[PDB]
RNA sequence: UUCGAUGGUAGGAUAGAGGCCUACCAUGGUUUUAACGGGUAACGGGGAAUUAGGGUUCGAUUCCGGAGAGGGAGCCUGAGAAACGGCUACCACAUCCAAGGAAGGCAGCAGGCGCGCAAAUUACCCAAUCCCGACACGGGGAGGUAGUGACAAGAAAUAACAAUGCAGGGUCUUGUAAUUGGAAUGAGUACAAUGUAAAUACCUUAACGAGGAACAAUUGGAGGGCAAGUCUGGUGCCAGCAGCCGCGGUAAUUCCAGCUCCAAUAGCGUAUAUUAAAGUUGUUGCAGUUAAAAAGCUCGUAGUUGAACU
RNA sequence: AACCAGGACUUUUACCUUGAAAAAAUUAGAGUGUUCAAAGCAGGCAAGUUUUGCUC
RNA sequence: GGAUAGUCGGGGGCAUUCGUAUUCAAUUGUCAGAGGUGAAAUUCUUGGAUUUAUUGAAGACGAACUACUGCGAAAGCAUUUGCCAAGGAUGUUUUCAUUAAUCAAGAACGAAAGUUAGGGGAUCGAAGACGAUCAGAUACCGUCGUAGUCUUAACCAUAAACUAUGCCGACUAGGGAUCGGGCAAUGUUUCUCGACUUGCUCGGCACCUUACGAGAAAUCAAAGUCUUUGGGUUCCGGGGGGAGUAUGGUCGCAAGGCUGAAACUUAAAGGAAUUGACGGAAGGGCACCACAAUGGAGUGGAGCCUGCGGCUUAAU
RNA sequence: AAGUUGGACAAACUUGGUCAUUUAGAGGAAGUAAAAGUCGUAACAAGGUUUCCGUAGGUGAACCUGCGGAAGGAUCAUUA
């Protein structure tokens, strides 16, 4: 098994360092995937420019239209997808609305039955969510 | 375990707890020394002569009587071989295998055995060089292995 | 090749105790083994043991009286300071009142409690309880 | 990942649910008062005993 | 899952065994992995001994016999019923019936 | 290893040692104990977060040391600068212009544009700390004082005093009270005295100062994990939820509306990075016959380990 | 000579103990009634003269 | 570690002896089919097929004895004899005295198949050639037959290269077989020793029982002596795909070998074992809604009662 | 003093090459999420030619065949 000598620290350290790359967590954290390959740069939130709206089909055993939106990030111009939490707000969220996006919870993995979605809308046009659904605050003029 | 084999044989010799010559064996500790010197004058192996005193002469372990080993006695008396016994025997075996290999060119098993002997002879030579029983510059030679054995 | 005769001695002792045998034979013998056996015999875990003295490293026959749950060696022998004794006791010993850790300190081979009284650390040899 | 979607059917139910009214209610103290109030009625004033169900959200 | 401790054949302390050929199909089978059976037959039928004795010479001489050995692979032996599938407990019985 | 890489001799330069440089002489110096090169989404440390022990992550940031004033380069003064709130030259910016010309650097304190998910007054004062100077007195956007913020931390206000038919319990005691009266009233409104350089705030303090809109405390959840609905209306594998399982094809406890309760409380939730979980990085402390993994076998060097005895 | 005492005595260590030397802030933690607390390093006497001071 | 004695071994190399089998060639006796398959078909055979008798040649291969037996580091090694070098175990009051274990790197050997050439090429046989086969066969089947299977000199470097189980050291339960060695038998036998039997011991290949003990279980004398976790030391894995893929480097003339990712996606893949179900799997059976039976009667064949789908209508 | 001859520091500019990153790029070859269809066991049973590994050839597709191996087989078994 593992060496158990009083002067085997170099062997133990070298083996631990070499095998540490096997773990997905260590590999991700040290390869900088959260900045290079990720749509963000490690940011918790970001702003984007809306492109269009997509009714992505739901995988088995479900089948639904989730009124997601295709957005273009302001800082990079790349095209990604976003999810609208509130119901029936598709008419409220239009294109080129200067939307605000955040993560979903799995740190870069698809949610539920909809493949290709990792970001959700937190604020839209600067008015935010949770207000246009209860009619507490209306959208501003543009 | 065996150095270069999978065997685990334990055959050896169990020296007696006593460290004294037998009652009737009045070897007088000097006639045996003269016999050892005569047996070494011809040039027989120190192990082989020790066998001869054990079997023919009837002498017990020579240390129990003479007080010194066979190698030590002849070294003190000056009849010290240029190379150690195990070193010389391994070089002899290595030389014989190489002489067989240069004739039989299709013996890969013998070549492997030669490689094992070369590893064994080098490790023994390294130990003897460290212990100082040989001159520090004792690089073993493959071409002059015939010189080293003889 | 035998790397440490103390490990073989303690493994033989614990194996015999698990088997329930009242006597055990240890080969070979050394001063470290004798000192370790003296420590556990003084603490009461080991009965009389006799050292057979042949023209070799020697042999030991130990009378086992039970009351031993496990005796083992700690290899490699880490250097143990005064403040490390508590950590070793927590890691190895069942409790703070049961079990003994044997250290080869500057003043000799003795138990962890005696070494703590001596106010001197050393190297950890093994444990028994 | 599928090119299919009816944008008109989105928000179908929300546009057809009737809206009802809400009955006015007197003020209920909250915070420490509510915590104290629930403590005062936590073991004594009980009608959900005989069984140990202790249903704080009764259903009928 | 190692079904058999022998792994299907008896072989210990060896690395290679010269293969042989089956009989019904003549497949390549290892020498130990094959099934060896003995069929000692007579040169005449049990009811043909009387006819042979009536139509023979040399003072009712002893009729010879044929000794032949058959090597069967696993599939052929099972199909020919010289070897059959047994239960897990009954597999260990190496004694012939 | 040229155009200095290793060492020696001699010289020059430096405040001084020195291949720092020069001329000559030999080929040397580092390296699997990782030299050299590359990435760093890297200023380093005291330290911070998680907390059995061991460990893992962070340190731009109240202290210490280093570099810098858009980028290099050069220099005067001065004990001390390769200084930039000193100068000179070039490049990229921007700038008044009689088109001859002068010329400038807020990673200093406030403030402005832009990039932005993300961060405040173009406020007052040298009174306290100390610094500089020719100096008991001057100056100090160092520093102190205040102003705006949702959050970094510590203390508690939203109340309690009774009558009240009943559920009762036991003549003792809680409850909603479409109900009232007297009690204890603290924030605010406002002149005082303290506080302060002067003010803000704080402690004391002229007096006014609650009856329901009182002067309405909210954020998530109620199938499980993880706590709280087979309660009622609307759609009906659709709309949708849904971190995971999972629910939704008319009896929907999971969809949206009413009610109640649950956890927290001036806080709740969400996203991301990290830690514990993870004995899934295992030195403590993993696993390798079949789940991931013993190299086809052997020799054997660095490396590790090494019988007993003085 | 050595016999007594004094200065050095590790060949060379790892190891253990102890000591010297070595920033503060931080952490643990001693003491002290910011009305408690986060704090801070202040403080205390003495309730009959309101004590030209004393004590940590 | 090195001697030394009797050995032991299907351990290695070289030369060498034998064996029948297969194919082919000559000649001889004879004529109708021969081969092949479940049935065929192709092909050859009244010109002498197949068969049988003599002789000769070719290369390949060592059946039976061949075993839960042996040797070798592994791959592997089975005719006799001779030579050469070597190896383990055993015996030993033999010699040196720590000379040892493990291996990154580094090197030797390395099945079969594949490559370069030479020699050799009997049988089998990639590719291929034909004929049934099902609807299609294109593959299984039969005959022929290429590279290949043999050897020499150079290559590579992998397989289920397996004991799916790294190496060294110590301890741990009962039995009986088995190979090699040694010790003892006033035991049997044989024209000085051998064969047989019994007991003890060392070193191997293994087997049965048990589980103190381990594991998730199957099972394991090691996979035990591990939450009571530490004798020493190399290699290797961190959910499945992507993928042993691309790229990079390196060895090889080449096929290829070694080293060897990322993006993206998935909530599961996987191991053991249990219960049903299924099997063109086996073993016991049971049945005119199953067959055998020379079966008997029939329907279906012609025409009618009644019901079912198609058609019509308005309802049919 | 301006200017001038030499020495070093040398910013900066032209011409080319190398390194890291990015943006291109028609088009070619891959798998993953995949509209009906397509498709027979190649594998899961003796999966209907037992299975699988290495190697080579051939085939629209899994794949077929030759050589050598393993049971992870459907046989732990023939002492006569
Ligand atoms: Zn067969």
């Amino acid at each position: 098994g593992k060496p158990a000598g009083l002067n085997a620290a170099r062997k133990l350290r070298n083996h631990r360092r070499e095998e540490r790359w096997a773990d997905a967590h260590y590999k991700k954290r040290l390869l900088g995937t959260a900045y290079k390959s990720s749509p963000f740069g490690g940011s918790s939130h970001a702003k984007g420019i809306v492109v269009e709206k997509i009714g992505v089909e739901a995988k088995q055993p479900n089948s639904a239209i989730r009124k997601c939106v295709r957005v273009q990030l302001i800082k990079n111009g790349k095209k990604v997808t976003a999810f609208v939490p509130h119901d029936g707000c598709l008419n409220f969220v239009d294109e080129n609305d200067e939307v605000l996006l955040s993560g979903f919870g799995r740190k870069g993995k698809a949610k539920g039955d909809i493949p290709g979605v990792r970001f959700k809308v937190v604020k839209v046009a600067g008015v935010g969510l949770s207000a246009l659904f209860h009619e507490k605050k209306e959208k501003p003029r543009a | 375990g065996r150095m270069h084999s999978k065997g685990k044989g334990i055959a050896s010799s169990a020296l007696p707890y006593v460290r004294s010559p037998p009652a009737w064996c009045k070897a007088d500790a000097d006639s045996v020394v003269e016999q050892i010197l005569k047996f070494s004058k011809k040039g027989m192996s120190p192990s082989q002569i020790g066998v001869t005193l054990r079997d023919s002469h009837g002498i017990p372990q020579v240390r129990f009587i003479t007080g010194q080993k066979i190698m030590r006695i002849l070294k003190a008396n000056g009849l010290a071989p240029e190379l150690p016994e195990d070193l010389y025997n391994l070089i002899k075996k290595a030389v014989s295998v190489r002489k067989h290999l240069e004739r039989n060119r299709k013996d890969k098993d013998s070549k492997f055995r030669l490689i094992l002997i070369e590893s064994r002879i080098h490790r023994l030579a390294r130990y003897y060089r460290k212990v100082g029983a040989l001159p520090p510059t004792w690089k073993y030679e493959s071409a002059t292995a015939s010189a080293l054995v003889a | 090749v035998r790397q440490s005769v103390l490990a073989d001695c303690l493994n033989n002792i614990v194996n015999a105790e698990r088997r329930g045998r009242r006597q055990v034979l240890i080969r070979p013998s050394s001063k470290v083994i004798v000192k370790f056996l003296t420590v556990m015999q003084k603490h009461g875990y080991i009965d009389e043991f006799t050292e057979i003295d042949d023209h070799r490293s020697g042999k030991i026959v130990i009378q086992l009286n039970g009351r031993i749950n496990k005796c083992g060696v700690i290899s490699p022998r880490f250097n143990v300071k005064l403040k490390d004794i508590e950590k070793w006791v927590n890691q190895l010993l069942p409790s703070r009142q049961v079990g003994v850790i044997v250290l080869t300190t500057s003043r000799g081979i003795m138990s962890h409690n005696e070494a703590r009284a001596k106010d001197a650390g050393g190297k950890i040899l093994g444990f028994f309880y | 990942g599928k090119v299919h979607g009816s944008l008109a059917r989105a928000g179908k139910v929300k546009s057809q649910t009737p809206k009802v009214e809400k009955q006015e209610k007197p003020k209920q103290p909250k915070g420490r008062a509510y915590k104290r109030l629930l403590y005062v009625r936590r073991f004594v004033n009980v009608t959900n005993m005989v069984g140990g169900k202790r249903r704080m959200n009764p259903s009928s | 899952t190692q079904k058999r401790r022998n792994n299907g054949r008896n072989k210990h302390g060896r690395g290679h065994v010269k293969f042989v050929r089956c009989i019904n199909c003549s497949r390549a089978v290892p020498k130990d992995k094959a099934i060896k059976r003995w069929t000692i037959r007579n040169m005449v039928e049990t009811a043909a001994i009387r006819d042979l004795s009536e139509a023979s010479v040399y003072s009712e001489y002893t009729i010879p016999k044929l000794y032949i050995k058959l090597q069967y692979c696993v599939s052929c032996a099972i199909h020919s019923r010289v070897v059959r599938v047994r239960s897990r407990e009954g597999r260990r019985i190496r004694t012939p019936p």
